[PDB]
RNA sequence: CAUGAGUAACUGGAGGUCAAGGCUGGUGCCAGCAUCCGCGGUAAUACCAGCUCCAGGAGUGUCUAUGAUGAUUGCUGCGAUUAAAAGGUCCGUAGUCGAAGAACAGUACUUGUUUGUAAUGUGGCUUAUCGAGAGCCGAAUAGAACGAGAAGAGUUCAGAGUAAGGAGCGAAGGAGGGCUAGAUUAUUGAGCAGCGAGAGGUGAAAUUUGAUGACCUGCUUAGGAGUAACAGAGGCGAAAGCGCUAGUCAAGAACGAAUCCGAUGAUCAAGGACGUAGGCUGGAGGAUCGAAGACGAUUAGAGACCGUAGUAGUUCCAGCAGUAAACGAUGCCUACGCUGUUGUGGUUAUGAGCACGGCAGAAGAGAAAUCUAGUAGGGCUUUGGGGAGAGUACGCGCGCAA
RNA sequence: UGAGUGCAGGGUUCUAGAUCUGAUACAAGUCGUAACAAGGCAGCUGUAGGAGAACCUGUAGCUGGAUCA
């Protein structure tokens, strides 16, 4: 029986989508139902700006962010527990997950 | 729907209810129907002659004044050309087409599209050459 | 029958679709235009489908559009039909 | 096809669609002059040549009495079942048997007996249920 | 394009179901309106206007609390005086009340009035 | 009419369907019974018998064809989201189906009168003791002759111009398609320079490579693919599919409006054109990835999964081929239909509309799950009829083969 | 006008045949364990190689998935 109303894909009024890779497994995955991840990570830890403050030559000094948008497949994010098995009425719920850093 | 592809668009223009005489314009009837003859023989298309009636000398649908139709008109005069224009403007495009696919053989949208023009054509065609409105032996410029 | 049905409010009818009526409405217009300085009157139709210049002294007048053409900053105009 | 003229379609294509159903196809384009009983005949008169002995099929858990007999009027081999108590002991090899249908819509096998389509039902000219219950003898 | 003498059916149908008391039908044709008034003669339905708009036809019409339903049959079936009691049974709940409207060289006729007139006709359409 | 007298029932059943016994004795998965479901392994209301009951009765059981059962052949009257079942997409002939208004004609259509039926059958009456039986009466099917009516169907017309179609005009929008000329990085390969011991790979390791200087960091170059992030329940295309920037070449969809022609139309056997990927025939080329083949490990064994390496292919031009879970598993036109919200492109009396969508309820519907599935004798094509064998055999048509 | 009968062929229906190759039933024999749980490498459809055997591997697709995010 049909599980999904939307397949478990976000394709609609198209044919066909490009493909990207499993961070994980580097698997093929369709970009409309690849699971996706955003990241902002400094690039020096927490435990070290103490240590900052009296290394850097500078008056003052703003630490660089790296940035990252990250693509799982169904198997991976599972796994990974990024995402968790669901009750019948929960699986209706959609709703925005926080940036990881 | 449409007959070649999957459309159902809805623009038109509304006829009006009843027609009168266009009382707020400034030529005679003799003056309209001179116009129209003269605009008749530089060659211009009979859809572009309503046109330039309504938009420049001020007169809607052209047939309050005339009480008869641009092609009657046209027939009366002896003005009436070899082939229906519709039928005319079909060959028209079919003939730009082949002349593209001459040079970019490649194309198989082009390719798409010329079949279904030339479908269009033979089957206007066959409405024409039942009305005796051209020859029975009749075939396309190609 | 209900009158509602039968003779609709004019509010009702200007929110209609020009088929979608009792009777069906023409939407297209004449109308007099006078041109700034000069003060001849030209003859023109609402949603032109050509450019038009004044008789004599060669202003454009009115400008052709994708819906209702526009009439040039200082010129005015009055309906005739 | 539901057109007020349309009559000659719609005849031609129901037509067609009833091959579909198994009874009517067999009729038309299957074998069915094939069997000893049947389309043919309802009774069938042969020789014992073979006794015989067949296993039950599962959960049952027997040993049924069955005879091989040469059918005259087509010079097949065929199975029947001897049906009654002590039936067998009534057969000879090289007597005359009369044999008869299991009585399902086309020749299948009945009951808990695999591949047997056909019963005895007089030995000699004489009913096997009289035989039976002796209350008639052998011709002899 | 749809058959207007069953396009007008099922507008009439619907409408009763969703509790109005009047519509507006748009496609008329000649047996659309003598349909109409047959059916105003046994009161089904109370007020009839027509708008003469040139664009084909329209109606607008009051429907009475006795309608259950109405239909149309295709094809129009032919049919002699000796076939007419069949449809009767087939179409109509009751012996006692109802209506199966024929077609004829007398005009739209009901099945009472095929008996009066001795006529058969085409088939057209029911209501009840 | 008159004499004797006192004779005269069987077939199938008794666990359920299905009317009628847990009665007594034998037998112990044996022997048998049972259309179907099922009984019997020592406590059998089902076998073999006794005894009582039941059903029909001068009759009752069995086998075999057929009609019914059966809306499981569907005109009336079934189905095709998931049970069996909508052709991968278009074009298209035969075929079936086709506006409003005003008029016209009678061959179908319906009906009158007259013909057209011995027996059988149908409605009756009369005589054999009764009842079939016999005898007499009346009306009748299809088919044909001559009249009548004109709603529907049909033919024509133009001081008529579809929320039917095609031609054309105006301003604009889009990863729709072909061609020409350019681009920022990245992955490999070579050259040269610096440095002097490990690199790679995994859950953990070994094959493997390095003092002929690896790895990492510079500068040079040579190629062949690709267009990250922006990027979405966004857009375009008949479907398959389409994502860097400029220039160029044809055609299409939608919208606005007093343009022109007038039935030109819907659906479609046969016939024709397109169709991801993998494959095949010839040419160009060859970075990355990698069927086959070869090793290293793991295991009872791995021929596999993992790692090292490696070929055909993967790219382009000219063609052949014709299949996909080619799926929203929902054919195409055309209707009638509740509310709220959010998009995309035009137009706007700024109130709203038109085309193409998403979402959330409701009411109905349905075996439910749910809703492209509500209402319905609208038109046309495809298609299913319990599992298996079988989408297989033989014949035929296409293809170089597959 | 022609019966009968020569000699070649065809069209139909049956039947023989060394040997090979399908299917079905095999109480329970031998070797593994491919599917159904994330079934121990998620499964399935097309196409192409390979292999005691279920099957395994590349390439494009689908959710009937283990994710309506
Ligand atoms: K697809
Ligand atoms: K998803
Ligand atoms: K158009
Ligand atoms: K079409
Ligand atoms: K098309
Ligand atoms: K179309
Ligand atoms: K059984
Ligand atoms: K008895
Ligand atoms: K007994
Ligand atoms: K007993
Ligand atoms: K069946
Ligand atoms: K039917
Ligand atoms: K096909
Ligand atoms: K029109
Ligand atoms: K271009
Ligand atoms: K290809
Ligand atoms: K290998
Ligand atoms: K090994
Ligand atoms: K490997
Ligand atoms: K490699
Ligand atoms: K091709
Ligand atoms: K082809
Ligand atoms: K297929
Ligand atoms: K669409
Ligand atoms: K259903
Ligand atoms: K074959
Ligand atoms: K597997
Ligand atoms: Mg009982
Ligand atoms: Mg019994
Ligand atoms: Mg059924
Ligand atoms: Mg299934
Ligand atoms: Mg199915
Ligand atoms: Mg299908
Ligand atoms: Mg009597
Ligand atoms: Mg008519
Ligand atoms: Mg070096
Ligand atoms: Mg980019
Ligand atoms: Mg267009
Ligand atoms: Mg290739
Ligand atoms: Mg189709
Ligand atoms: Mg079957
Ligand atoms: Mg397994
Ligand atoms: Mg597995
Ligand atoms: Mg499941
Ligand atoms: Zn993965
Ligand atoms: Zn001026």
């Amino acid at each position: 029986t049909k599980k999904r109303s939307n397949n478990g894909r976000s394709k609609k009024n198209r044919g066909h989508t490009r493909c990207v890779r499993c961070e994980h497994c580097s698997a093929m995955v369709p970009n409309d139902k690849a699971i996706k991840k955003f990241v902002v990570r400094s690039v020096i830890d927490a435990a070290s700006l103490d240590d900052l403050k009296i290394a850097t030559i500078y008056e003052e000094y703003e630490v660089p962010k790296s940035y990252y948008k990250l693509n799982y497949c169904v198997s991976c994010a599972v796994h990974i527990k990024l995402v968790r098995v669901r009750s019948r009425w929960e699986r209706k719920i959609r709703k925005e997950q926080r940036v990881s850093a | 729907a449409r007959m070649y592809s999957n459309g159902k668009g809805q623009s038109k223009s509304v006829t009006p209810y009843n027609l009168t005489y266009p009382t707020y314009i400034k030529h005679s009837k003799e003056e309209i129907v001179d116009v129209i003859l003269n605009l008749a023989r530089k060659g211009t298309p009979p859809s572009q002659i309503g046109n330039i009636l309504r938009d420049n000398y001020g007169v809607g649908k052209s047939f309050a004044v005339t009480k008869t139709k641009i092609l009657t008109l046209l027939k009366i005069a002896g003005l009436k050309p070899v082939i229906p224009e519709d039928l005319n403007n079909i060959v028209k495009k079919c003939v730009n087409i082949k002349a593209h696919l001459a040079k970019y053989t490649n194309d198989k949208s082009s390719k798409y599209q010329l079949i279904q023009m030339q479908s269009c054509l033979y089957r206007v065609a066959r409405y024409y050459k039942s009305k005796n409105e051209l020859p029975a032996g009749w075939k396309p410029p190609f | 029958i209900a009158k509602n049905l039968l003779y609709p409010t004019v509010e009702e009818i200007k929110k209609n679709n020009k088929r979608k009526q009792l009777f069906q409405e023409v939407k297209g217009y004449f109308m007099e235009v006078k041109c700034a300085g000069c003060a001849t009157l030209n003859v023109c139709y609402s949603h032109s489908q050509k450019t038009i210049s004044c008789k004599g002294c060669s202003m454009v007048i009115l400008r052709s559009t994708g819906g209702k053409a526009k009439i040039s900053n200082e010129c005015s105009y009055m309906v005739i039909s | 096809m539901y057109g007020l003229l349309a009559a000659r379609n719609l005849k031609k294509n129901r037509h067609k669609r009833r091959y579909a159903d198994k009874d009517f196809a067999k009729k038309a384009r299957g074998d069915i002059y094939q069997n000893a009983v049947g389309y043919s005949a309802p009774h069938a008169k042969g020789i014992v040549t073979e006794k015989l002995g067949v296993e039950a099929k599962q959960p049952n858990s027997a040993i049924r009495k069955c005879v091989r007999v040469h059918i005259v009027r087509l010079n097949k081999k065929v199975i029947a079942y001897v049906p009654h108590d002590g039936g067998l002991n009534q057969i000879e090899i090289n007597d005359e048997v009369i044999v008869e249908g299991l009585g399902k819509k086309g020749c299948r096998s009945k009951g808990d007996i695999p591949g047997v389509r056909f019963r005895v039902c007089k030995v000699q000219k004489v009913s096997l249920k009289a035989l039976v219950t002796k209350k008639k003898e052998r011709p002899a | 394009m749809m058959d207007k003498l069953a396009n007008l059916c099922i507008t009439i149908n619907n409408a009763n179901r969703a509790q109005k008391r009047s519509v507006v039908i748009r496609r008329i044709s000649k047996v659309c309106r003598l349909f109409l008034e047959s059916m105003q003669k046994h009161g089904y339905i109370t007020d009839i206007v027509y708008i003469d708009d040139h664009r084909e036809g329209k109606a607008v019409v009051g429907l009475s609390g006795r309608l259950n339903r109405c239909g149309a049959i295709c094809p129009r079936y032919d049919v002699e005086l000796k076939d007419v009691e069949r449809y009767r049974a087939n179409l109509l709940p009751s012996r006692g009340f109802g209506h199966l409207i024929v077609t004829s060289s007398k005009g739209l006729i009901d099945h009472r009035e095929c008996i009066q007139h001795n006529t058969g006709g085409k088939i057209l359409g029911y209501f009840y």
